């Protein structure tokens, strides 16, 4: 039940991260370098713990 | 420098209903090399 809950936690936090990161970039509240920094960051951090 | 409005980097958001009387929210986004910028305008039929 830890693995079942943290799989939904890893997936929903990645989905929430990569819908505010694309929102902030398209609105323009973040730079192009910082958008590429936190896209490689979500690929490496928001993964199975 | 001056660039044309039909460039590949310009992305528009939504549609203007020319067939329907009403004001519409249309925002254009130009993806620069360093940041995307946004400017909204209202289009009344």
């Amino acid at each position: 039940k830890i693995k079942e809950e943290l799989d939904q936690y890893v997936i929903d936090s990645k989905k929430y991260f990569l819908d505010s990161l694309e929102e902030a970039y398209n609105n323009g509240s973040i730079s192009a370098e910082s958008y590429y920094k936190y896209q490689t960051e979500a690929r490496e951090k928001f993964v199975s713990p | 420098n001056k660039v044309d409005y039909s460039d590949d980097r310009i992305i528009q958001e939504g549609d203007v209903d020319i067939n329907k009387a009403g004001v519409y929210d249309i925002t254009f986004r130009y993806r620069g090399k360093f940041k995307i910028i946004s400017s909204s305008f209202k289009v009344t039929v």
